[PDB]
């Protein structure tokens, strides 16, 4: 399927070549920073997914606390 | 009438560096855009500006020593073209 690693690598390569294009340079000007960008994009995508899971868990906990606080109004 | 010349013993008969393509004249440095193609045989002297998409081809000399020389967007100066500027 579409994993976070591959979408991150594609986004990193795309942003590196987009930066190269924006400066009127050839797309593959410096090949090493393309690899660096692919690695950074993969890392960022994986960290984003890992953070999203924890963020949803914390939101669920906070909403459970809020619902429990509201429910006590009926006593 | 003289008919007399004095050869210099320090004159160089072969420059291993070849001819330098960009020749700055004092504070005038030729400006070449990163998107512009300038052939390795080209000589740019003085204040010469080459813009985006422009191209200068083999054997061309662009001496902007006297006045300014400007090559526009996507405009090309082809092979062995001498572009020079006068005071007035
Ligand atoms: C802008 C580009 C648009 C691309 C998106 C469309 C393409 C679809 C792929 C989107 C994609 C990557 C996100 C890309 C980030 C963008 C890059 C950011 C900039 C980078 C430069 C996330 O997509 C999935 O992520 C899930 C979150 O886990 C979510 O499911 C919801 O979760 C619940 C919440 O708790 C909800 O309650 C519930 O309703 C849903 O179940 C959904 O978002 C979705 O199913 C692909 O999934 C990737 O993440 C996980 C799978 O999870 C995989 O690894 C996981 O790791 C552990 C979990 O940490 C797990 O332990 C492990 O078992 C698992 O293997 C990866 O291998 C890969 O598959
Ligand atoms: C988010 C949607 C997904 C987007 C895709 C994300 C993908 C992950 C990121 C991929 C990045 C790929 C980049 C390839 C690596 C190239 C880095 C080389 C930079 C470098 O060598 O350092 C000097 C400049 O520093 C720099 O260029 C550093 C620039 C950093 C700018 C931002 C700094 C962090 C700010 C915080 C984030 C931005 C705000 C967010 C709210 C270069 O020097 P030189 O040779 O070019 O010449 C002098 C120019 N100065």
């Amino acid at each position: 399927p579409i994993s976070a690693t591959m979408v991150g690598a594609l986004l990193g390569l795309g942003t590196q070549m987009y930066s190269n294009a924006l400066r009127k340079l050839p797309y593959m000007r410096h090949p090493w920073e393309h690899v660096v960008g692919m690695g950074l994009g993969a890392v960022f995508a994986n960290q984003l997914v890992k953070w999203d899971v924890k963020l949803k868990e914390d939101l669920d906990v906070m909403l459970a606390k809020a619902r429990a606080a509201n429910e006590r109004r009926y006593f | 009438p003289k008919s007399q010349v004095t050869p210099s013993p320090d004159r160089v008969k072969w420059d291993y560096r070849g001819q330098r393509q960009i020749i700055p004249l004092g504070q005038w440095l030729p400006k070449v855009a990163v998107d512009a193609y300038v052939a390795p045989n080209v000589v740019l002297a003085g204040q010469v500006t080459v813009w985006d998409g422009s191209s200068v081809w083999n054997g061309a000399v662009l001496r902007g020593d006297l006045n300014k020389i400007t090559v526009g967007f996507c405009s090309n100066v082809q092979e062995r073209c001498v572009v020079h500027a006068a005071w007035s």
